[PDB]
RNA sequence: GGAUUUUUGGAGCAUCGACCUGGUAUUGCAGUACCUCCAGGAACGGUGC
């Protein structure tokens, strides 16, 4: 599975340097008798592979290391600790929201299993 | 192909009772009920081997709405 | 306890009272701090007695050696049983 | 209190731990001390009653779509969403004859259930989380 | 009372045994017998005017040991 | 099959015929010698018979070693850092090698404590003035190819290549 | 190699994995002080590795500015991609899937149930950096410093309480002279205090704190950090008073003050820096010193038993029944049986029936003792 | 038994080690001479019949020649000294 | 585990191994200290006092 991953990485590297949505380096290669099944959205890996192209967008950021140098994430451990604490607080808030959604689903299942299903009214 | 797995049975069910329950849809050639010899209780699952695969498939497809001791019994192909 | 029998039949190095070190397979011991070192070799350091001379250690193998407890100072484990 | 020594039907003593027999009473107490006995010992409703029922007037509107019913409900001031479910016409208050169709009914806690009969077998899905929605800002239920 | 019983009831203690011929072995003493045989593991031995080597295990006898040194976090009333 | 710590730990280490600790490692065909520091300086002779070592290099610092047996191998080149790893090396058995040029013995003269040498059955010995060049390169070697050095051979080595 | 496309994305993914591992370590609750100290040391090592990875990725920008004109050009495109696909058109006979492209940094930055330690931090141990008397930052070892002070003072009239009272001062009068032999012990005590402060908090920035301490020693402590109302301005090195600020500024550049004394700013600058570091360590870690003094007082006021309690915290059955005898059954795929009665019980079972149903022979009583397939086929054809 | 313990107590209170009995009575410092010319000044917390002493907060002083030898000394919190290296034991030291 | 054999302490000279050149007889089957004799040079090392 290394050759398919390398081909997907090469397609994500060649498709990130495009100036339009349809005028890329992979749309013209489909008509050049080159079999590329990773371009269709029906595949299971392409939804990750285009996400790898989003990782190519992570290589296309101006503070990513192309024209500037990061100083808070590279020369400040306190900023990284504050970012880790904010990520832990966001994960705790997401877990609390998931617990509230599970409690709401349990309350809806308790209310749906206790209602009267014999009072039928056709208007 | 001729053996069907019956699960979801209580511990109070016996092997002649399971044979009499399975004989209502077809004559079963053999019935194996795995049980622990240390405690002497059933595991709630058994395997009924009939004389043919079509009769076993019909007995597995016709026992989808069987209830024993308040518990629904499930039949699958094995 | 049985701490002396735990390192049996291993290549142990016992330090002598004169400064030499005898390394050998400590197979048998006793209550009088004796040791039966099979295929043992004794190494003794020599004094340079000069300003530019280095410190050397002459080593000679003797085989099975019966070391008493009056000369043994401390024994250290050096090699596992082959 | 020995849980292994029992009395048989012949006036003797039986040890089920080591499966031994003893005729007199002096042999049962002397059988516990030994190697075999030591080896055998070592080897071994509230939400339904509190729901108000006033039966108000519902406002349901159907529309034949192609690729949907819309119910206008008042403000319930609660997080309980109205649930839709498909049932049969065999269970009723009067049990009228010639009832062999299905009916999808939507029920809420402050309001009554609105039911619509479907003559077709399967043309849509009556699932609550698949093709249903309930806008609380406008308080409107949609079922597709 | 003999002092061998106070030294035999010592386990996982970082002590330092100074020998007679200018040798000092500092390490965690793991075993002590009635004949003052000190068996230690992962100790450091320093001889007379020599470099301190490190040994994974050592066994000093009773007649070769000259003095002992215990840390300050060790009561002497409960060991005697 | 490469040489590792498991090949040295499972080897048979005993007493040799010269009253020294030797570990037998014959019949291994190791292409490279590495990770030999597991002996913890408890051996005096290391045998490397029937090996496919192309170059004698990658030896750790061992002060207790006094004999090297690299016979029956395919060593064509020799390493330069051999004196800093074995300061007490006295015996060197480099017989049946692939040495062709006379410059291969120039890192071999760095060992000052070397007294025994064996360069027999080698193509470097077939050339002219090979023993004189070996005597002029390493004067501390007293026995070369099971033969003692000579005074006339030392005079011819000091006279030639002036 | 794609140093700006693939390597930068790999470094960003490694930094995101390190940040996720640090957030998972910080979000989990702690129950012991040693496990919390080990988790803090692992988080500090992960932060140092992430800083090293960011410093290695930040230097890969020299060739990116020259290659950005050719990578973003519209004249290029599928030609280099087709050349790279033709170069990667080798034999694919190595049928082996490698799912460790992204799961291996996720598993390397995690811990196990038996040992709560990371894969780069598997060889780390809390016993190699802290002693048993310190308690992994709970207390401070001051027995060796008290022994060194008693050896330097050459008097047995100084106990541990007197040494703790003398070490608690920050700007008071010293117990000995500044030009005496106590500075060599004070520098070692300041180094031990700095090592204990660095080991007690591994997640704090030690280099920034050292730079701030050096800036406070240079810009403030060298310019009259202790004002007065000889009592107006005092010097830490020269140990002399001053009338006003202008006289102190004129005497700061004097010839006995520069190199014409035994305690000037040229030779006694390291001792003054060590004294400032010891004062900063006493002001920053005063609570740990107070807890160590309270523990020493509790150990001294207790008895021997309380101090000892505080410092400690069958073949015959197989031979008679016919077992352990190898028997081969050629009907059920030449299976092995360890008993004649066991083979007779397994002959009328489901496994032998399923083995015989593949050949077409029904399960009857005539094929009970049948073992070979040819004899069973002959018995089936004869009936 | 009890009689042997009473005889050992009488031999420790009225024998040659009775000055050692002064080390555990009033907690006075004693001067012990070693075989390596190292004088140990300090009180004895525990003793035995084989002259094995347990010293607490002792000071070991010796002479080491680098000329003239210097009196390099050290201070130990707790130490144990065997009776084989004990040469001379002084009850009341000078300083 | 407190006093003669083990664990509660006796704490420039002599000798031996070698290094390098010359003449001389033994060509031999064995578990071993050692191993033919003489002359010249040494600016090699170990132990005791």
């Amino acid at each position: 599975s290394a050759f398919d991953l390398d081909v997907v990485k090469l397609t994500a590297q060649f498709v990130a340097r495009n100036g339009r949505q349809f005028l890329t380096q992979l749309m013209q290669k489909e008509q050049r008798n080159y079999q590329f099944d990773f371009l269709r959205p029906q595949h299971s890996l392409f939804n990750y592979f285009t996400k790898l192209v989003e990782q190519y967008t992570k290589i296309l950021i101006p503070p990513k290391g192309l024209f500037s140098k990061l100083k808070k994430e590279a020369e400040n451990p306190r900023e990284v600790l504050d970012q880790v604490c904010y990520r832990v607080e966001w994960a705790k808030f997401q877990e609390r929201e998931r617990k509230k959604e599970e409690e709401e689903k349990e309350k809806e299942r308790v209310a749906y299993a206790q209602i009267d299903w014999h009072d039928f009214v056709v208007v | 192909d001729a053996t069907v797995y019956v699960g979801g049975l209580d511990e109070k069910v016996s092997e002649p009772l399971l044979w009499e329950l399975f004989l209502q849809a077809g004559p079963v050639v053999n019935t194996h009920m795995p049980k622990d010899r240390v405690t002497g209780q059933h595991q709630g699952y058994g395997f009924v081997e009939f004389l043919s695969e079509e009769d076993a498939d019909y007995a597995i497809k016709i026992m989808n709405m069987i209830k024993l001791y308040g518990k629904p019994i499930r039949v699958n192909k094995a | 306890s049985s701490k002396m029998l735990q390192h049996i039949d291993y290549r142990m190095r016992c330090i002598l009272q004169d400064g030499r070190i005898f390394i050998g397979t400590f197979k048998a011991f006793d209550k009088h701090m004796n040791l039966i070192l099979c295929d043992c070799d004794e190494f003794r350091k020599i004094k340079p007695k000069n300003s530019k001379q280095a410190e050397r250690e002459e080593k000679r193998v003797l085989g099975l050696v019966l070391l008493r407890g009056e000369n043994l100072v401390s024994m250290t484990v050096e090699g596992p049983p082959p | 209190k020995d849980p292994y020594f029992m009395k048989n039907h012949l006036g003797s003593y039986e040890c089920k731990l080591c499966l031994t027999l003893h005729n007199n009473e002096g042999s049962y107490l002397a059988h516990t001390q030994g190697k075999k006995h030591q080896t055998n010992l070592a080897r071994r409703v509230e939400v339904k009653k509190f729901v108000k029922i006033g039966r108000p007037g519902y406002k349901v509107t159907k529309q034949r779509d192609s690729e949907l019913f819309q119910i206008d409900y008042p403000e319930i001031a609660e997080g309980i969403m109205p649930r839709h479910r498909f049932m049969s016409a065999y269970e009723q208050r009067i049990e009228p004859p010639d009832r062999r169709w299905q009916y999808l009914l939507m029920a809420a806690e402050p309001y009554e259930t609105i039911a619509f009969k479907v003559p077709s077998r399967e043309i849509d899905k009556a699932e609550g989380k698949f093709w249903t929605h309930w806008n609380r800002e406008t308080k409107q239920f949609f079922l597709q | 009372m003999k002092l061998v019983r106070f030294l035999m009831k010592l386990s996982h203690e970082t002590v330092t045994i100074e020998l007679k011929n200018g040798t000092q072995v500092h390490g965690t003493i793991t075993g002590v017998d009635v004949s003052m045989n000190t068996h230690l593991k992962a100790v450091k031995m320093t001889l007379k005017n020599r470099e301190p080597v490190q040994l994974e295990t050592l066994s000093i006898r009773g007649n070769n040991i000259r003095y002992f040194i215990l840390p300050d976090s060790l009561p002497l009333d409960t060991l005697l | 099959v490469k040489l590792t710590a498991e090949l040295i730990e499972q080897a048979a280490q005993y007493t040799n015929a010269v009253r020294d600790r030797e570990l037998d490692l014959r019949g291994y065909k190791i292409p490279v010698i590495e990770n030999l520091g597991a002996t913890l300086d408890q051996f005096d002779a290391i045998d490397f018979s029937d090996n496919e070592i192309r170059k004698l290099d990658g030896f750790p610092l061992l002060r207790r070693l006094k004999t090297l047996l690299v016979n029956n191998n395919r060593i064509c080149r020799i390493g330069e850092g051999l004196d800093q790893a074995l300061p007490c090396l006295t015996e060197l058995i480099l017989t049946n090698n692939s040495l062709v040029e006379l410059g291969d013995l120039d890192p071999l003269a760095s060992l000052k404590s070397l007294t025994y040498l064996s360069i027999l059955r080698n193509p470097v010995t077939n050339k002219k003035h090979y023993r004189l060049y070996v005597i002029y390169k390493v004067p501390q070697v007293r026995v070369l190819d099971f033969q003692k050095v000579k005074l006339k051979e030392r005079q011819e080595a000091e006279k030639m290549f002036k | 190699m794609e140093t700006i496309l693939e390597q930068q994305r790999r470094y960003h993914e490694e930094k995101e994995r390190l940040m996720d591992v640090m957030a998972k370590e910080m979000l989990t609750k702690k129950s012991t002080l040693r496990d919390q100290i080990n988790s803090d040391h692992r988080t500090r090592a992960m932060q140092d590795r992430y800083m090293e990875v960011s410093g290695n990725l930040r230097d890969l920008y020299d060739d990116k500015d020259g290659l950005r004109k050719e990578e973003l050009n519209a004249i290029s495109g599928p030609n280099e991609f087709a050349e790279f696909y033709n170069r990667l058109k080798q034999i694919k006979e190595f049928h082996r899937k490698h799912p460790n492209e992204i799961c291996v940094p996720m598993s390397v930055e995690f811990e196990e149930l038996l040992k709560a330690r990371e894969n780069p931090s598997e060889e780390a141990q809390n016993l190699v950096e802290f002693t048993d008397e310190e308690g992994y930052g709970r207390y401070l070892d001051l027995h060796d410093c008290y022994l060194k002070y008693i050896n330097l003072k050459a008097s047995e009239k100084l106990d541990y309480i007197t040494y703790l009272s003398i070490f608690d001062q920050l700007f008071d009068i010293p117990k000995e002279r500044k030009n005496a032999e106590y500075k060599r012990y004070l520098e070692m005590l300041l180094e031990y205090l700095q090592d204990y402060t660095d080991r007690v908090k591994p997640l704090q920035d030690q280099n920034e704190l050292f730079g701030k301490i050096q800036a406070e020693f240079e810009k403030k402590w060298e310019n009259g950090t202790f004002p007065g109302w000889e009592e107006r301005a005092q010097r830490l090195f020269s140990t002399k008073g001053k009338s006003l600020e202008s006289l102190d500024t004129s005497l700061f550049a004097k010839n006995p003050k520069s190199k014409g004394t035994k305690r000037d700013t040229e030779r006694n600058k390291d001792i003054a820096f060590l004294e400032a570091q010891i004062y900063e360590y006493v002001e920053i870690l005063g609570e740990q010193r107070h807890l160590t003094h309270e523990n020493v007082q509790r150990k001294q006021a207790r008895t021997g038993e309380e101090r000892e309690e505080e410092e400690e915290e069958p073949y015959w059955l197989y031979k008679l029944h016919g077992l352990n005898i190898n028997y081969n059954c050629e009907i059920c795929g030449n299976y092995t049986y360890r008993g004649p009665k066991a083979f007779q019980r397994h002959f009328a079972e489901w496994r032998h029936a399923h083995g015989m149903r593949c050949l077409g022979i029904p399960n009857t009583a005539h094929f009970a003792n049948v073992t070979q397939i040819e004899d069973a086929v002959s018995l089936w054809a004869k009936l | 038994p009890e009689e042997l313990q009473k005889r050992e107590e009488e031999e420790f209170n009225t024998g040659p080690l009775s000055v050692l009995t002064q080390s555990v009575k009033n907690n006075t410092q004693v001067l012990i001479n070693c075989r390596n010319n190292k004088k140990l000044l300090g009180r004895v917390k525990a003793f035995d019949r084989h002259c094995n002493m347990v010293l607490e907060n002792v000071k070991e002083m010796w002479t080491e020649v680098p000329s003239k030898p210097v009196n390099k000394d050290r201070y130990i919190s707790k130490m144990f000294l065997r009776g084989d290296s004990v040469i001379v034991v002084l009850r009341n030291p000078l300083i």
